């Protein structure tokens, strides 16, 4: 796999050329904390985000959990909620990186063959990562509603910033949407 | 390409680990050791013929034989890959400071060097030269800090190694 | 023992490699970040009875079901049992805060949890309780430092992940 | 495997307690720094090291290069190198860790065993071993000599104190002499 | 250790077979060739000495930078080391004609060469020119018979290609 | 097919090799025995019909139950398949005669012989016998050279030895 | 596995010597074409070998096919048939190859604790490896007894010398002995 | 133990039968004188032949005598010469008796496993055993060199036949053949 510092490389590489942008990198790391707060604020919250998320596509969909729904019976659920939280570690793992490429090819590849051999609903699946991406955008600017988490609530405590890290959610949001594209 | 965080990363994804504590800890490594080389890695894209070609000049100066008709020095174009062999192992030591580790020099100088120079009879004692001049050259603070120097001078030893 | 040096460690023997760049980068992590972590391994140590006791007492608040006859907390033994469990997992935690991991978690706490809950009946919501209310207690600084209290709140989140 | 912070843990758990002393645990990332300059010694040097090393066995005693030595044919040296190098690389793994559990473990662990149902010599290994332990105490302390490196002669530039990391240097050398109590 | 008849029953023993027709066959080839290379293993036995001797001595003629201070041919104990090994060669190519096969030289020679040198900074180029010097050298019927010769050439150039 | 030649090219393919002097060595031996099986490969190309049939008359002479009503001798069709059977084994040993290997006999003979002669009640004897009398039957220098005829009857040996 | 001349090979290694008695050498490739004679004697006439010695050491001993016997039930019988014919075939081996390597390292390492932990009589084995010892004299000699062969006999019509390869027939016969050796 | 005469009976009593080649047995009674001599020339000459065959396997591997060779130091020279001499008595037994139980049963039974917990050298034993094989070969045909023996030659004055008992040589030889296989 690639990280944002070796995705230089491999650009570099190609032009067998040095790495000459040294101020690109400097703005990389000076973002660092940011970044592991970003991570720290997904992989603390990843259980509330998956039950929520999978629980959201099941009540806008009833038919998931009727007769010929892909989330029955039992054993259809859980391989669901293990999918959502495949899905939502390999974005994890790309907002650690500061790169796509884990995600590329250790989880999208192939992954609409895999469901269209299963039986497994693309739509049904874009919804569930459409949650994860809204949870994981207030999670990262330490923003959950009482409203959609009541008692599960969570506050990271991060030092705050006016814009809240929109740089972050951004890079983050166009994870979860190679995620969607992957499946559309 | 081997880093900090591709490490941690592929070790998480082996044991379907989130990133956790140790994950971001060694993270938080990176982003403490980045100035000392970048600083590195800005000085050598900055210099790196220079920094090749007094290298390449020491293994000869050390090798003359490799001047004689039939050696791997005696005409313009192998004088030319010589020289281009240097500046690809220090432009791969550039690569190494910027992610801070060894992933570049491991997939794209070191792995299948011993059968190429191997099979074309080019002998491994003046790579190990050139590289070990650069290896000696450097002082800080003149060219560089010292945590700069100190990262410069083990990926300078990780080639050198790979070759004895 | 999961930890920043025995991830960097068993990633380099896997590959046979001496540690390079990228390994000792990670361990410079640990450097920077024991400071916060060893604080909060030390306030626990000097407070983990007060800490656990408030945590058992929240989840029994929650959940007073547990007193009626023949419940999990309605004896004198299943009440000292409980609220043992709950220090168990807080001492887990100082172990993980003084390691830099999750390592005494996974190996002492979370292996076989689910296992042994099932097997006795005990419900784990009020595991999940204790361990939440533990995670919103904390603030800083009036407990500990705001990276001090980031290490611990991460480490019962873990915790509370495991069981969820 | 441990480290010395998860030594201190399975110490405390035998009593099912706290870790309570952090001034110790401190006092380990005090010497955090200079640790790390103890193993890039070792390891940017560990081909100069190995091959001096079993050169220098060998230079002591002839008969490992003669008819029915240990290191003959050219199968046996090779094999000879790759073991001294394993060795130093599991010695360089205990310091970066503080602790010998992966030495222990992965190397010393039925290495005797091993050596005799082979015919490996464990008196000369003793004295490679013994060799690299002086090799790794000079890179530590940056104090090779000319005599001993020639043009081979390396600096780390480590920032000097009086004692030269000594507490270091006796704790590398605990873990050579576990690898000659091993094979002795 | 490999030859025309362990070559054939180890065929035979991974397939459980008795020696079937085939085999004998193979062996009746041993029987026609033993001749030629049992000469050429007899020359070789009472000669080697002088063999190796001239074939060290074009090695160093055609690189004396060997000869200087620091290199592989500079002292006494070099040298003596460095005829050695072209004559541990020759008797492993002596003992290849005896038995049929590159068995020999496959394992006491072949078998971590490239390790050993690499260890020690022996260029190899040497060790190449001193067997090629070997297999330019014999002439039939001056040294022994055109096919006793074909079968020594051909292991020198076995040797020779290990190398390359 | 198995063969010198093919025995020889799968063992150095297995281990990566080029031809070496083993495997020359090998194919010599071909070279020095083909004309005593081609010799015996042109005898029974040319006389393979009387051969088979003075076998199969055999074979019948010694079990002539195989003639009453319901066994394997018994109907035109029954006894023209017996008399061509004998002959598809003479037919295959004419091939291994040409080859200089077992290869055709196993491929096309032996593999599944005893598999069919259970599924369909052909009793194994009578096959022994036919083969059994052709073993027996040749002299030299009458039918062939001395040579010639070991190949041959090694050939029906293990034919029957693949039946018993 | 060695063969006669890289067993010249081996003892000459233990002191890094040439292979200087050629004349030896040269004796083996003249008895060549007789050792081929002799392999294709026992080869040709293995099943006949195998089913009369197994046959021989029942007939001596009815215990082998009562209850409790080795050989009881069939699936017994068939396996010492296997093992019989596997033992032939290793000693047919080392004759091919003028060495016992290969039956010591392939056939006899560790039969005899292999037969105790079955129960597998060495006593009958023994017996078996006898007659085929016997067998295997006269196939090489060309002189198999009508009386022993009955309508089995075969000929082999190898050239006729005074000795009758008296050297292969000792050969072979010591290879038989190692067998026993190995069981006793 | 067996000698050549109960081996006779050991192998006829696998199928209960007297011992009826006699023939055998007059043959190995015939050759007994000789057979005598052969015993009186190794025993006559073994402190010779064991100081010789030490001091040339030392002479051929240097490192046996040097820091951490196993004839290092006098306790470890001793006790060589101590093995050495011991296993040329046993070979001497297996020759008087014309079997080689005794040496099987009371020397090479676990030579190599005793050899593998020691750390002694296989390899430089076999070399050592070689030489012995060639000393006995020389003085049973009582044809040592003055080129090996300078002033300590010894003259048996046996009856000279043509062959020099070939056959006594042999059989010597394939004992001690013996041993090396053993440690091989
Ligand atoms: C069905 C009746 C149904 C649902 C189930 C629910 C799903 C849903 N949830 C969101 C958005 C969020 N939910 C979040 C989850 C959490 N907040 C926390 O603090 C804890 C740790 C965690 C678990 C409860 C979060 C953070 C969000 C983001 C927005 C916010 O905080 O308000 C959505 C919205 C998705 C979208 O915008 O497309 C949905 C649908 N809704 C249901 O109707
Ligand atoms: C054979 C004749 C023979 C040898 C070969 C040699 C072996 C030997 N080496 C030492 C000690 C050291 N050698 C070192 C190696 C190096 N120094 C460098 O700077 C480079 C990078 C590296 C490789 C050449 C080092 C550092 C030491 C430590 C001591 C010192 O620096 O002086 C010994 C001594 C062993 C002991 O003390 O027990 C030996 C024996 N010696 C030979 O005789
Ligand atoms: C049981 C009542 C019983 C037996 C069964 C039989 C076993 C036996 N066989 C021999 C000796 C030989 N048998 C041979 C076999 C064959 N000869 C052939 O020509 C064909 C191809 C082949 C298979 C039938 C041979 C060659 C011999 C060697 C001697 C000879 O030819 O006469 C023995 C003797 C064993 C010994 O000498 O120790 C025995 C016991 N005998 C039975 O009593
Ligand atoms: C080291 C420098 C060195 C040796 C020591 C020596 C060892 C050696 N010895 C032989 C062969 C023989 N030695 C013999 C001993 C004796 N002959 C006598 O008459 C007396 C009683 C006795 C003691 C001295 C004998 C009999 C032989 C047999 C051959 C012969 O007589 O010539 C060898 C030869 C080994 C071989 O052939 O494999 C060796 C190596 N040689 C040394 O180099
Ligand atoms: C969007 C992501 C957030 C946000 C994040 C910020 N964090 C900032 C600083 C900061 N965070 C940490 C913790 C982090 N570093 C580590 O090493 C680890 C774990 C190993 C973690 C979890 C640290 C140490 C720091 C630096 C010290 C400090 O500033 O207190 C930060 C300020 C720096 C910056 O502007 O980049 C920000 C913005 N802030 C937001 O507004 C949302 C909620
Ligand atoms: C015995 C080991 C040595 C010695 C070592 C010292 N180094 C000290 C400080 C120091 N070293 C480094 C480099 C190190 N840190 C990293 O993060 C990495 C790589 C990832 C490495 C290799 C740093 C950054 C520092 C701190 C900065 C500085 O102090 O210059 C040091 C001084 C502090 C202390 O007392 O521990 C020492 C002693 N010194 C000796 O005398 C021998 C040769
Ligand atoms: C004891 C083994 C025998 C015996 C054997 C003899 N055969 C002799 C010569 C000979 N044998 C063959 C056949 C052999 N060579 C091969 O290449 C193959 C198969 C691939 C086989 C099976 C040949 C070709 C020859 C040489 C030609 C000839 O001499 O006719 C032989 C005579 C030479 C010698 O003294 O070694 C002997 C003695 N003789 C006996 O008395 C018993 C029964
Ligand atoms: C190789 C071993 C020899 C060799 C030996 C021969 N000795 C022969 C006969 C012989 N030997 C003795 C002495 C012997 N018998 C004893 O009872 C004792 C001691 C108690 C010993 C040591 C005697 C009495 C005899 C018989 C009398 C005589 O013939 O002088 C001998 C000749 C008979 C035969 O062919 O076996 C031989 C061959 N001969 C050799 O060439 C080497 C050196
Ligand atoms: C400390 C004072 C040393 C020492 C240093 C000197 N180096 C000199 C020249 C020089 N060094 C390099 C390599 C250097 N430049 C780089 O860009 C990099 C890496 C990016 C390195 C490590 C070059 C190419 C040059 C030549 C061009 C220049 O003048 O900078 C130097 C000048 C004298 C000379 O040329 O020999 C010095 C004094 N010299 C010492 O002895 C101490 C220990
Ligand atoms: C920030 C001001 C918070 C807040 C904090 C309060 N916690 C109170 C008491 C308290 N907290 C703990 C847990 C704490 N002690 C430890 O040793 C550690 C970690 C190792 C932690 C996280 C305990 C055991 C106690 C009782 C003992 C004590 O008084 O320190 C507390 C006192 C009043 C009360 O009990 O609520 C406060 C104010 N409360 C808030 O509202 C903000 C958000
Ligand atoms: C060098 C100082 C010695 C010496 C070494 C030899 N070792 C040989 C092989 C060998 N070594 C080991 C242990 C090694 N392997 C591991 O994985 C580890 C730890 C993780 C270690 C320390 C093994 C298991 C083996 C067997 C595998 C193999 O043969 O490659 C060896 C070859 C023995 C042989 O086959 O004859 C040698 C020569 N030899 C010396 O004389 C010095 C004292
Ligand atoms: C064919 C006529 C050649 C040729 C041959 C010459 N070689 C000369 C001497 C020589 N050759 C060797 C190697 C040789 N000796 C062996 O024992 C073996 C193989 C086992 C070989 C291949 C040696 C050691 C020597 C020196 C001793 C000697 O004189 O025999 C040689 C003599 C003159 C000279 O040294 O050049 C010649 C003529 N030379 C040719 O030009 C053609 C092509
Ligand atoms: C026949 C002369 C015996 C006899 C033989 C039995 N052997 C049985 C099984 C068996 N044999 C071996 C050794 C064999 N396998 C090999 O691969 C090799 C050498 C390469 C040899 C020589 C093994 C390992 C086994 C176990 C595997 C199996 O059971 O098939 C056997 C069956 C024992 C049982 O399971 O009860 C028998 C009966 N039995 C006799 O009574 C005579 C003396
Ligand atoms: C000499 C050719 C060797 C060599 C030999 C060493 N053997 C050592 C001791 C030793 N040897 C045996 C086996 C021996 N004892 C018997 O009773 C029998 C047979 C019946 C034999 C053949 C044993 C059991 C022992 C251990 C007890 C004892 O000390 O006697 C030995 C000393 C080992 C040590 O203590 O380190 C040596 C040196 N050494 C060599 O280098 C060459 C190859």
């Amino acid at each position: 796999m690639l990280d944002a510092f070796s995705r230089a490389v491999v650009s570099a590489d190609a032009s067998t050329s040095t790495v000459s942008d040294i101020a690109a990198l400097r703005a990389f790391v000076a973002s660092g904390n940011r970044r592991l707060d970003a991570v720290n604020a997904i992989a603390s919250n990843a259980s509330c985000m998956v039950s929520d998320a999978v629980a959201g596509m099941i009540c806008e969909n009833q038919g998931l959990i009727q007769a010929g729904g892909n989330c029955y019976p039992n054993r259809r659920m859980a391989a669901c909620l293990r999918d959502a939280e495949i899905i939502l570690r390999y974005v994890t793992y790309a907002l650690l990186a500061g790169d796509a490429s884990v995600l590329d090819d250790r989880c999208l590849n192939g992954l609409k063959e895999t469901y269209a051999a299963l039986g497994v609903p693309t739509t049904s699946t874009v919804r569930a990562v459409q949650i994860m991406k809204a949870q994981a955008a207030a999670h990262i600017q330490d923003t959950p509603s009482e409203a959609r988490a009541g008692a599960k609530l969570r506050k990271m405590g991060s030092p705050v910033v006016e814009d809240r890290c929109a740089s972050l959610v951004a890079e983050a949001s166009s994870y979860f949407d190679r995620v969607i594209s992957a499946l559309s | 390409m081997k880093s900090v965080v591709t490490t941690v990363i592929a070790a998480a994804d082996a044991a379907g680990r989130f990133p956790s504590s140790s994950d971001l800890e060694s993270v938080q490594g990176s982003i403490q050791r980045a100035a000392a080389r970048l600083e590195a890695a800005e000085k050598l894209a900055g210099n790196i013929d220079a920094v090749a070609t007094e290298a390449y000049n020491a293994c000869i100066k050390k090798y003359p034989y490799l001047n004689n008709a039939g050696e791997a020095n005696s005409t313009d174009t192998f004088k030319a890959k010589c020289a281009r062999d240097i500046k690809h192992y220090l432009r791969l030591i550039q690569y190494c400071l910027v992610v801070g580790g060894t992933g570049p020099l491991d997939e794209w100088g070191i792995a299948g060097q011993r059968e190429v120079y191997r099979a074309l009879g080019l002998p491994t004692a003046p790579y190990v030269e050139a590289l070990s001049f650069a290896r000696n050259r450097g002082c800080a603070p003149r060219d560089m800090s010292a945590q700069a120097l100190t990262e410069y001078n083990a990926l300078l030893d990780y080639a050198i190694n790979s070759l004895s």
